[PDB]
């Protein structure tokens, strides 16, 4: 899946050499592939900032207002963390393989079966699949993504992420969220608390203000999370407290990490294709690229009619084309392969 | 190098990590928080393409997995009894990470 | 055996000293062995007088290496609370000391105890001023890597452009001090060769010079140390004060050895 | 009680940005 | 900053929100000449007391 | 003469060649002028023979040398329009060369004209990975440093972390060339050595064994060099393509010369 954007965007870049190949038949490989890498890069800016962003956070970064050369973008190492689990909290149990005209194709397992859905335990570093055989299986992959709804933003992991993740050593499978744990000690992370602080987000003071919604439910995580930690809420670390506060959206914290880090590599970024002084971009080619999405980039790679899929593929709305057939879980699915 | 929000956290304050007793045992937290019935649909109806999207920014972004020289091992020890990892309770099953 | 990482799991050892010192007491300890065990092939009753000559020789010898290679020539050393690290406003109660050597200085700053703040605090830090090596840019390098506050201020004090002019005349001193101990090993291996040699007299005369050079580098380490502009050295509420380390003390008493042995030599010759 | 119950500001201007540590110091 | 600057530049700084550990604070070269010409162009030839 | 500054105020000269190269043509050609003033104190009709001799023997000699260090064994040369250096859209048109040799690779910069965008383009750099030296830590310098984009490019392609394996096999090569020449350079100085000593077959064995060692060398080089998979050098609109260069063919000239001597010499011996 992450093969298959990857797959999307290197079509893409093809693509847009093709296009300028047409357009200035007297261009050379260099200057068609560089001009080509601009065009392509723009557009990746503009949709990981200006729609996935907005998507996935409910925040959008403040309007551009020019390049800072005294700001300093790198990343911080609590946004690896941040962004790393509220991804992971996401990742379905299975994807779906979905046509052009709302089809939901079976999916063939290497046990010959034929499944709902391509089990995402079984697929980790695939080097070939009976059902991914052509790019038409890569465009129904990119398809059913578009059209699945990822799991929900809470506390939970699935079982392909929690148990079955890839082992880096001795072990096939490996547990994600431990490992995430272990980096977060590995790269020094502050306390959760520590980290609000910095963030000059308010304090907590009590186990159950980290998230008051789960704690008003019959869920019990936030009282053995506190058992675990001897009640000691000046000892959560940054990653748990960061799961724990998802409600519907990544946590305050989560969010603000990601928001401004995000803000940093704009406002940083020479690069950046709305900055004017960089000569990479004219004003109408940037209100071209501020007009793409990634419906676009899907639409000119795939080869189909816009129709075919919703305007924001990033959010799935009631009345967009081809919904799911159903929420995935775990029934039907192929068992995951033991460790 | 990667930037700060907040002065580095560790047990002798230069470079060893916190962990037990201090901290609980990452097995442990992972199955106390993230253990819970898949098939719970997004509250916002976001899309699996938009999580994989998300990853794809993420590599472009920050790359923190390959080990670094000389080889430190941080190992997970998986406590006994683990569904997953030590099904037969033999008690000393350790993750290395 | 393996399934496991890392294959050994202890904690690293570290060398409990100053290796130039160990590997010079090592040397010259197994020199002495083999000595030893040679000692019941020496003829009669010249044992006794040639375990001392030997003896005393190879501690000679010994004493000038070490005497050289030691950064134990101004000392000091005052127990404190002082600010230890950057964005920590904790103190540590720590003892700080002051090693001027020849070649540079070691600065040690020991907690009390050790274990404070759930760090090991017990950093012994080298800063050089040999010829060839720029001070400036080993203490850039201690700033860059992070060294603890007490470290950092003893270091800065030894800069090239830092007010109080340590560095000018304590890379003169030690410079000169050193070269001095050199002709004094120089003497001391000629001392040994012309004692093997029938003329006694001129061994003699070479040992007294042995103890003459070290008298001079004693004395030019004194004058050229004597005519520092006091350089107050505050830490916390208190003041550290340098003195002749038992570095200066060694010179002293083998340089006082070696002349009195050689003034006995020739008037023994003299007499007889 | 240490009367002194900050961390005291260098004079040469480092270890002022946690992850910058020669900005705004001597010599930079 | 609050009373010397105001005073010579007829320009007030922007409120105060907080240290950003982000932002490099590091004088840069049109500093240098900027501040020294407009301190010179007003030296006096001479100074009562 | 004085009041003004500097007191030298003409450009500062810059060596016209490799000061490796110089220093062997300089003593070697020092070497010939001295045995040429000897020459006339030379017997009889043994002078034409004599210089023959020594001349073919100091340029064996002076061949292992230079080819041993020069970097010039796999050279490549394209004449494009690239771009210069950071926050500059401007191109340059340049003559870009990579020269590597046994111990590391030069990159050559030279602007057509050589003054373009009102700076002066000539540029050698130099990257080394002989044992010991850090290739990485060499290229990261010269990123610190600022070097012009093609410089900094065809430095990348030879790190050991590039995707195409030039760094592996050239260390390698050129490691174990170099091992091979020096073999050749002890063989050289023996097989004088032993024709100063009546046994002449002796020394043609020795010449002959330093022209295999020679030929042993070029093959290790060209074996190794060959299995590289084809890294493609895309500079501007053009593609830089490598070849043995001229230490490549001096290399396999003299070896030739010195199998072919040696040979020579053994077969004239059992023939006369
Ligand atoms: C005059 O002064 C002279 C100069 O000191 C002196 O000569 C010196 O003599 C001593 C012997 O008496 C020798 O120097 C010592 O050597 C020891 C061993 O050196 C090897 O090991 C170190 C350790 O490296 C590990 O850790 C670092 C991080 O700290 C990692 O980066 C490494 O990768 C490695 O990590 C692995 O191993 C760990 C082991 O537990 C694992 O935990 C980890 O997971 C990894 O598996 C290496 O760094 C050394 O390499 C360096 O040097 C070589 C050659 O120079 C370089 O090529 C290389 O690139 C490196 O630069 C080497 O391999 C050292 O351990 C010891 O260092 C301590 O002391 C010095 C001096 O004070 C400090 O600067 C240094 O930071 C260490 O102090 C900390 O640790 C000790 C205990 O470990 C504490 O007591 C101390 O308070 C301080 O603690 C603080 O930091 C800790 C983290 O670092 C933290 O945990 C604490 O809480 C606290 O914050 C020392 O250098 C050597 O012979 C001479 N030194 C030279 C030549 O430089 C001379 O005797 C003096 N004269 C007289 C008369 O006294
Ligand atoms: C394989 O490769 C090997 C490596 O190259 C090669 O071996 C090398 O051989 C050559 C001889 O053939 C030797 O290297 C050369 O040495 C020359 C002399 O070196 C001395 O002088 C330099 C110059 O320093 C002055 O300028 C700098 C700034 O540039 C100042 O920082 C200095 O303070 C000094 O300034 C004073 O003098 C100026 C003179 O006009 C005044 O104007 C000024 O006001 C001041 O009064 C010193 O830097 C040298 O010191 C360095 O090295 C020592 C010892 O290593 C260190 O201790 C020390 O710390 C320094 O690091 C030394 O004192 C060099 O001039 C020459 O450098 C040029 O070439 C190299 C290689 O391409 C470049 O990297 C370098 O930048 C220079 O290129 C620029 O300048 C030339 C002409 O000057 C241009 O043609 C070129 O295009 C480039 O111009 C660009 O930059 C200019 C500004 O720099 C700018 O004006 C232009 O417009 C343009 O932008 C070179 O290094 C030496 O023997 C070997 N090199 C080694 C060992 O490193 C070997 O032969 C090769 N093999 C084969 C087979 O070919
Ligand atoms: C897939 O879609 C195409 C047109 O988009 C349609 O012709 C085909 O029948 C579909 N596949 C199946 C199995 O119905
Ligand atoms: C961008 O889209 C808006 C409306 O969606 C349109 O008015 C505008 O002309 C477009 N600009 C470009 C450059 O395509
Ligand atoms: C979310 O998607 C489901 C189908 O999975 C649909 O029934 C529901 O109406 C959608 N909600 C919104 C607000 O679009
Ligand atoms: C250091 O502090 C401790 C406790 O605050 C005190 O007992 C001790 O006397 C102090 N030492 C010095 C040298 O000030
Ligand atoms: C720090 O030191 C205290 C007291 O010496 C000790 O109780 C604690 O376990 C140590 N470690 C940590 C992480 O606080
Ligand atoms: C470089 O550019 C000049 C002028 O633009 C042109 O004449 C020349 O052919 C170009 N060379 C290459 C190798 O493209
Ligand atoms: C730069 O080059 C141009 C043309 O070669 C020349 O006229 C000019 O004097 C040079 N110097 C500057 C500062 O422009
Ligand atoms: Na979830």
């Amino acid at each position: 899946f992450l093969q298959a954007l990857g797959l999307l965007w290197f079509r893409y870049h093809n693509l847009w050499a093709q296009r300028l190949a047409r357009q200035h038949p007297d261009w050379e490989d260099e200057e068609l592939f560089q001009h080509a890498r601009k065009r392509v890069i723009a557009t990746y800016q503009n949709i990981a900032v200006y729609e996935w962003l907005p998507s996935f956070l409910q925040k959008t970064l403040p309007e551009y207002t020019g390049y800072r050369p005294f700001l300093d973008p790198s990343i911080s190492s609590e946004f690896v963390a941040a962004s790393e689990q509220f991804l992971s909290t996401m990742v379905p149990p299975g994807v779906y393989m979905r046509n052009a005209s709302c089809h939901f194709q079976g999916v063939i397992n290497r046990n010959s079966s034929v499944s709902r859905a391509l089990r995402v335990c079984n697929s980790y570093w695939s080097r070939e699949h009976p059902s991914l055989q052509s790019a038409e299986d890569v465009d129904a992959l990119l398809l059913g993504m578009a059209s699945q709804i990822a799991e929900r933003e809470d506390h939970v992991l699935v079982e392909d992420v929690r148990d079955f993740w890839p082992g880096p050593l001795k072990f096939s499978r490996t547990d994600h969220l431990a490992s995430c744990l272990q980096r977060g000690r590995d790269l020094g992370l502050p306390s959760y608390t520590k980290a609000r602080a910095a963030l000059g987000l308010s304090p907590i003071t009590r186990w159950q203000d980290i998230n008051p919604a789960l704690s008003r439910s019959n869920d019990t995580v936030l009282e053995a999370t506190a058992a675990l930690y001897n009640q000691d809420l000046s000892w959560l670390e940054l990653l748990p407290g960061g799961l724990l506060e998802s409600h519907r959206d990544p946590g305050p914290l989560f969010s603000t990490i990601v928001l401004e880090q995000f803000v940093r590599l704009r406002d940083g970024d020479r690069y950046w294709f709305e900055n004017t002084r960089n000569g990479l971009f004219s004003k109408k080619e940037i209100e071209e690229i501020r007009n793409t999405t990634l419906q676009d980039v899907l639409v000119a790679v795939i080869n189909i009619d816009p129709s075919a899929l919703q305007p924001n593929v990033f959010v799935w709305h009631k009345g967009d084309p081809c919904p799911q057939p159903r929420q995935l879980s775990t029934e039907g699915l192929p068992a995951c392969a033991p460790s | 190098r990667l930037q700060r929000l907040v002065p580095a956290s560790y047990a002798d304050g230069v470079y060893q990590p916190l962990g037990e007793p201090h901290l609980p045992n990452p097995r442990d937290l992972s199955n106390t928080i993230s253990r819970g019935p898949a098939g719970l649909a997004s509250l916002r109806n976001r899309t699996v393409l938009g999580v994989f999207f998300g990853y794809h920014v993420l590599s472009d972004l920050v790359s923190v997995e390959t080990p670094g020289c000389p080889a430190e091992f941080l190992n997970i020890r998986i406590p006994p009894g683990d569904p997953m990892f030590d099904p037969d309770q033999r008690g000393d099953v350790v993750l290395p990470f | 055996l393996g399934h496991t990482f890392p294959f050994y799991a202890g904690p690293k050892p570290t060398f409990p000293m100053d290796t130039t010192l160990a590997s010079i007491i090592m040397i010259f300890l197994t020199a002495l062995a083999t000595f030893i065990v040679i000692l019941p092939g020496i003829r009669g009753k010249t044992r006794l007088f040639w375990l001392l000559r030997v003896v005393t020789s190879l501690f000679i010898g010994a004493a000038i290496l070490a005497v050289n290679f030691s950064s134990e020539w101004s000392v000091g050393q005052v127990s404190t609370n002082t600010s230890y690290k950057a964005f920590s406003s904790e103190w540590i109660s720590a003892d700080i000391g002051l090693q001027v050597g020849l070649g540079g200085v070691n600065i040690t700053l020991t907690g009390t105890p050790v274990q404070q703040l759930n760090e090991t605090i017990n950093y012994n830090e080298e800063f050089t001023w040999r010829l060839g090596e720029n001070y400036a840019e080993e203490y850039a390098k201690a700033l860059e890597k992070g060294l603890p506050d007490p470290v950092l201020y003893l270091a800065e004090k030894f800069t090239p452009r830092s007010p109080c002019g340590l560095y000018r005349q304590y890379r003169l001193a030690g410079h000169y001090t050193s070269a001095m101990l050199w002709v004094a090993f120089l003497c001391w291996l000629l001392a040994n060769v012309m004692l093997s040699m029938p003329v006694l007299v001129y061994g003699g005369y070479m040992l007294l010079a042995t103890g003459i050079f070290q008298l001079l580098a004693l004395l030019f380490f004194s004058m050229a140390t004597s005519l520092t502009s006091p350089c107050p050295l505050h830490l916390g509420a208190s003041v550290l004060h340098t003195h002749h380390g038992p570095a200066f003390w060694i010179t002293l008493t083998t340089g006082l050895l070696c002349v009195l042995l050689g003034l006995a030599m020739a008037v023994a010759h003299r007499m007889q | 009680q240490n009367p002194i119950s900050w961390e005291v500001q260098r004079f040469d201007g480092w270890y002022n940005n946690l992850m910058e540590h020669r900005w705004g110091s001597k010599g930079s």
